[PDB]
């Protein structure tokens, strides 16, 4: 568990690059959707963030802390394959390994999905902004983070 | 919060000083690199979780300084705490007490600052010297007028190495142990003695050893400090403080000179046999073959004595001891101290090193007695250099720095004057 | 209804203190954490005479303590049964004296008390009617018979008229540790005969012999010593909390065995003693008491009673016995033992019974008394005075600070009046 | 949102803005090119107060430098961060100042400036909150000591209640490494005085004896000496854009340093003198930092604190340290510097604490303040100006190009003007 662990640890640190750049990245979110011009619907794919940064980017820096982001998932699927072959696991813990491949899914939306209690994420963002718009970009990473903790924990109490 | 600051000038007391805080790491559980509240008195904490020692060693010659720089204790000693000299005074009183010594002396006074402020709490200074090195007895003298200028009544022990009665690797040493005696007269706090040849002479019959080093020396040494300090240094049954027995043990203003004697000197081969009571050890205690300082016992009268127990010992055979003691009528006393007696008694025994010779005990026994009988020395130290000044000898070599001609008849005066009162208070 | 205030002085007095409350919460059922757990309810009924109520049912000692050692400071922080002290009942100093009394008493002592009071006045305005105080300190000891007499003099300057009971250990022939001890004891006897309520001289060779003859103890370390001072203590203070079919309260006990507003000086004893090998061979009755309420295998100071008199013996036998049998086992002596008693007060013993044994124990006797043997103790302290002072030894330290030689001899005056009353009436 | 234009005039100052925004740039985690790659936002929100954004996502310099030999122009646009700068920041003329104020102000000066103040009004009116302007320049070459003073003249005039900050360097005892020092310094002060608001004070042979006695490198080369020089400078200016627990501007500092208009001249100083191999020696704390501020090797010129009379001191922290222990210690050292710092202004000191360090450091302090002693840093000059005008030296470099003898010798009352000063209000 722990070479999967030491990417995990390498992703703890990215994401925590990711949440001081948050306001970066909230403003490279923004200036893709004004250079796109369609902002009736949120952004709720990842495949569309990659085209968003393909396309629609206007800075370096934005286009960096996009190319963060995205290397940040790919990163997270890379590692949910080696998580896979850990362990057989319980039916509990297959749903969960589901969840998480749902999760890291580009088809799949993320507005649903909302920060956990020790992240801050809702409490940096604005209100709207993160209620309707780009709530659920920012708040993708604590809760996968949060469900591969977990996982963990299920694992090491569950017996080999 | 109590801590202790020691004080290493001349060859012998860097010499002396190495095999110390090799024991004081040992016996803490540190390794040499820096690194793993009882540790409170010897050591202040880096904020890595470094400790930094509380030792300051001066030297007027640079080659055996730098000999500690080369030593595996470097990633230890702190780079600023070594102040190497320029020149060295070489056995010349005169040289570092009047020319050479004031460029450095002021070097050291920034150290003290240092070390001052870093000191939440003291309980004193630590002075080590020999009694035949200039830099050891001159470099001293006016360090030790120094340090009663900045503090007057915390503990000052000047840790001394006496001269042997028979053998000595000086000649000047009758010059330099005069200078001595001024200084400590007029400032100093507390002063123990020992002497080479007693420290060769239990190394020979005791511990069996043909062939030592000064290392074999100096580690015996630095048991006496380690039982000293040891009060300070652990929780103990009975914890005294340096300001105790420099109230206690000091009798006069004059005559703060007590002897150091420790046992068990019972080697690793040697203590598999023994039967180890506390009246054992404390009937060795008083054999004069048992002491560090060559002289008669019978020769004066005994004054005081200090017993730092250390192990695990019960007090009750601690008590009967000294009445079987007080019974005899070899062992004489003062009429005016029939309370001469004092027991510390400390939990932790003392750590073996490896590669050393002694025994790991459970129990240890230190001495820290006053006696008449040291004017025997002293009359020799007075004989010794009558048969020096007479026709004028040596004369010329201190006084080409500046210091004054008859001037070294005024310490006689002033020896004579501290051996004028051994008759009148020992009478 | 009646509040009681432990000051402490001394490194010695640490272990004397921390073994007392290591006692005393057992027998009420106290643990290190402070939840009690126990089934006797008279116990929490008269436990407002040491401890303070806290929130949950907990209970904090009122212990002032007082020294110049940070060291056995934090071995009391450390110990065990000292989580229970309050944190600024603890009264610590960062600079030491060095067993000399006049560190403790004048340099180091005009700031150290004004953290003292405080304590104190704290303590006591939240208490009903404050009993007294106890304060156990030294003579052989430089900062316990130092700062031990100032505690003394300012607390009865604020204290007008109450009782101050106290526990003092004094020189021996034998367990002489101290070369200073008798300057340090004599100058420490002029501050307690003018101006302290009671003190009770234990004398350490007692407890050494005690533990080595009586008890047969292989290992006797010192907390087996404390562990018979803590029980002395107690047994004077179990009447003040405990009921019994004869209670015997702390100011009449000052009163009845205070006859002079001076010689008031105590001789304990506290003998429910059994040896290892003895477990079972006694016979657990109220004339065994009475056998050995006076050999004097039993009494905690080195003296040999047979050169003197008892002036004043108090017999106070706490465990479940009858008046009849007591009084009668004490009665039959007072009438056969006509030479070893005084002749000018008949009735030489008034007693006091207290029901409650102590933990672990099923019955157990205590001893408080004067004697008119305690001259030669008190000779033998004055002699060598005066002789210290003739080769004038030892005296530049207290001279070097400051203060006169008068004072050393001032004592002298002061404690030959002591011995020559106790010469009046023998 | 706060913005203030920096101009460059001298090889000097060249030499210090190269290796001057290599530091602003590092705390900005900033590339050569001058793109971002960084960790936090914190610093993007006031990275807009020393560049203006460009096209594409990225920042270019405030920073115009001019000088009459275009050598050093080239170099810094080919040194190590030679792509960075926008190219019509450069300007440079034909023939170089040569070290003779003379040269570089009247005949090719007037020809340059011109052209260099169109470049103002460029830098200047980008800006919306302008709250001044800093130049760095020389009291030894020709150029940044004539030429920056009549840019000192120009700019105040049109803009007149802004805040202009010089850090300059100044003349040496004993690294006088140009001959015409007096008469290029006296020059400069002559209109350094009536026209500048904050002027910092550099000493060469201090810088020499900084990297020697503490530091310790083997090998001072200048990018070390632009080193300290940068980094005291960067720790000035941090306050102003780096938020922190008790923030400062710079007219903050600028209201308070300076109680008489003509006494403008700052000494300052940087905290962390540790080695290169004692860095696990030191216990990393604030008890140890003041004694650092207020030793007698920490300052940054030959002004003795013994020899010097302490008016106004600002102490601005950088890191992650507590405020209670830094604000009670500061309470201290003002109180055993009893006659270090003057008596008829109580509470004397600024504290300033900005969060975030520099990078690679826990803490960090610099100690800015006035002193009196920076007239015998003057006196110097002084007792070599009067001198030296009264045997005719010199004259032909500079009377030769037109000016009267007559203000000559009001510069020489004048540099008299501000020593009387000092003088008077010293008691
Ligand atoms: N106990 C003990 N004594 C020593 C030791 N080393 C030297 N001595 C004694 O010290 C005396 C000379 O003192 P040193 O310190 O060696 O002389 P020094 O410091 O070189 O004096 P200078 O030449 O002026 O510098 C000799 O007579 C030795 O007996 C040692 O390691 N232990
Ligand atoms: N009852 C009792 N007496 C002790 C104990 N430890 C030491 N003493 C006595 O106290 C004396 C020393 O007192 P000291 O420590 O110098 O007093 P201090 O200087 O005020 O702390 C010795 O003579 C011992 O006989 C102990 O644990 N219990
Ligand atoms: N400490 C330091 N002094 C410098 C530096 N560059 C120049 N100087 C000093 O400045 C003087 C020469 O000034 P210069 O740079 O040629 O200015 P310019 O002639 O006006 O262009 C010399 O005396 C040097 O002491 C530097 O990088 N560091
Ligand atoms: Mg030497």
């Amino acid at each position: 568990m722990n070479e999967v662990k030491e990417s995990l640890r390498s992703i703890e640190q990215k994401y925590k690059l990711f949440q001081q750049q948050q306001l970066t990245f909230t403003a490279a979110l923004e200036h893709c959707r004004e250079n796109a011009h369609d902002k009736i619907r949120p952004i709720s794919s990842i495949g569309q963030v990659q085209s968003y940064m393909e396309h629609y980017c206007n800075s370096s820096t934005d286009r960096r802390v996009l190319l963060m982001f995205l290397d940040i998932c790919s990163e997270l699927n890379k590692l949910c394959q080696h998580f896979e072959a850990v362990h057989s696991g319980t039916p509990v813990t297959n749903n969960l390994l589901e969840k998480c491949k749902t999760l890291v899914s580009q088809s799949n939306d993320l507005s649903s999905l909302r920060a956990k209690y020790p992240h801050d994420v809702v409490n940096h963002l604005s209100c709207d902004e993160a209620r309707n718009h780009y709530g659920g970009v920012v708040s993708l990473i604590p809760l996968i983070l949060d469900l591969m903790k977990e996982w963990i924990a299920h694992s090491e109490k569950l017996p080999r | 919060m109590r801590e202790c600051i020691s004080i290493h000038v001349g060859q012998a007391g860097v010499q002396i000083g190495n095999a110390c805080w090799e024991l004081y790491c040992l016996e803490h559980g540190i390794q040499p690199d820096g690194q793993m509240d009882s540790f409170n008195t010897f050591f202040s904490e880096t904020g890595a979780g470094k400790h930094v020692p509380r030792a300051v060693f001066v030297d007027l010659e640079p080659t055996v300084i730098d000999e500690v720089r080369t030593g595996t204790y470097r990633q230890l000693f702190h780079p600023e705490q070594l102040i190497t000299g320029k020149e060295d005074a070489a056995n010349n009183y005169a040289r570092g007490h009047y020319t050479i010594g004031k460029e450095i002396i002021d070097l050291v006074l920034d150290r003290i600052r240092k070390l001052a402020d870093q000191c939440t709490g003291l309980q004193g200074f630590l002075v080590f010297h020999s009694f035949g090195g200039g830099t050891g007895s001159g470099f001293t003298s006016l360090l030790m007028e120094r340090l009663s200028v900045d503090y007057g009544k915390k503990s000052k022990l000047e840790f001394s190495i006496y001269p042997a009665p028979q053998v000595s690797t000086a000649v000047v040493e009758p010059y330099n142990s005069i200078l001595t005696t001024h200084t400590t007269l007029e400032h100093s706090d507390c002063a123990f003695m020992v002497d080479n040849e007693a420290i060769y002479d239990i190394c020979r019959r005791n511990l069996d050893i043909e062939r030592p080093t000064y290392t074999n020396l100096n580690r015996l040494i630095g048991q006496i400090v380690s039982s000293i300090t040891a009060s300070l240094r652990f929780d103990g049954a009975l914890n005294v403080d340096l300001t105790e027995f420099q109230t206690n043990l000091v009798p006069y203003p004059r005559i703060h000179f007590p002897l150091a004697t420790y046992a068990p000197v019972i080697s690793a081969e040697k203590a598999y046999h023994e039967q180890l009571s506390v009246a054992e050890i404390t009937n060795a205690c008083f054999e004069p073959a048992n002491q560090m300082v060559k002289c008669d016992p019978r020769h004066g009268k005994y004054m005081a004595c200090c017993l730092l127990y250390r192990g695990d010992v019960v007090p009750k055979d601690v008590n009967a001891a000294i009445a079987t003691i007080k019974t005899k009528r070899t062992i004489q006393f003062v009429d005016w101290c029939p309370t001469g007696f004092k027991v510390g008694i400390n939990y932790q025994p003392p750590t073996v090193v490896p590669g050393g010779d002694l025994a790991k005990v459970q129990r240890a026994v230190c001495m820290l007695s006053n006696t008449t009988a040291i004017a025997e020395a002293w009359a020799r130290l007075d004989h010794k250099f009558d048969l020096m000044y007479a026709k004028r000898a040596f004369v010329h070599w201190y006084v080409g720095e500046g210091m004054e001609e008859g001037e070294f008849s005024e310490a006689r005066e002033d020896m004579a004057a501290l051996e004028k009162d051994y008759e009148e208070v020992g009478v | 209804m009646r509040e009681i205030v432990h000051l402490q002085a001394g490194q010695c007095g640490n272990q004397i203190g921390a073994k007392f409350w290591e006692v005393i919460s057992d027998e009420h059922g106290i643990d290190p954490t402070g939840t009690y757990h126990g089934d006797s309810d008279l116990q929490l009924e008269r436990i407002n005479v040491y401890y303070n109520e806290a929130t949950g049912g907990k209970y904090v000692p009122r212990a002032v303590l007082v020294d110049l050692e940070p060291g056995t400071m934090d071995s009391v922080r450390s110990g065990p049964f000292g989580q229970i002290f309050r944190p600024d009942n603890f009264v610590f100093g960062q600079s030491g004296a060095g067993n000399n009394w006049a560190k403790g008493h004048y340099t180091e002592g005009a700031e150290l008390v004004d953290s003292v009071l405080d304590v104190v006045r704290k303590e006591a305005e939240s208490c009903d009617c404050l009993q007294g105080f106890q304060l156990t300190h030294s003579l052989g000891g430089g900062t316990g018979s130092g700062m031990g007499t100032l505690l003394i003099s300012k607390i009865r300057e604020e204290y007008p008229d109450r009782i101050m009971n106290t526990f003092s250990v004094v020189p021996s022939p034998k367990v002489s540790d101290t070369v200073v001890e008798p300057y340090n004891a004599t100058l420490s006897v002029h501050q307690l005969v003018e101006n302290t309520d009671e003190t009770y001289c234990i004398d350490n060779e007692a407890l050494y012999d005690i533990c080595f003859r009586t008890l047969k103890l292989t290992t006797p370390t010192y907390g087996d010593l404390n562990h018979l001072v803590s029980a002395t203590m107690s047994g004077v203070t179990t009447c003040l909390r405990f009921p019994g079919q004869l209670n015997a309260d702390l100011r009449k006990l000052a009163v009845n065995m205070v006859p002079f507003p001076r010689l008031h000086f105590f001789m304990p004893g506290f003998a429910p003693l059994t040896s290892r090998g003895s477990q079972q061979y006694r016979a657990l009755t109220v004339p065994e008491l009475t056998q050995q309420m006076f050999d004097a295998k039993n009494m905690m100071a080195a003296c040999d009673p047979r050169h003197g008199r008892y002036l004043t013996v108090a017999a106070v036998f706490r465990g479940r016995m009858s008046m009849k049998e007591v009084d009668e086992q004490m009665l039959n002596v007072q009438n056969k033992n006509s030479s070893y008693f005084v002749e000018w007060i008949p009735n030489n013993v008034k007693t006091a019974v207290c029901d409650i044994p102590p933990r672990g124990l099923k019955m157990s006797a205590t001893f408080i008394g004067n004697s008119t043997a305690i001259q030669e103790l008190f000779k033998r302290i004055s002699e060598q005075f005066t002789a210290m002072f003739r080769r004038k030894a030892f005296l530049h330290w207290y001279t070097g600070e400051g203060m006169d030689e008068m004072e050393f001899t001032e004592a002298e005056s002061n404690m030959n009046d002591l011995v020559s009353e106790y010469q009046q009436y023998q």
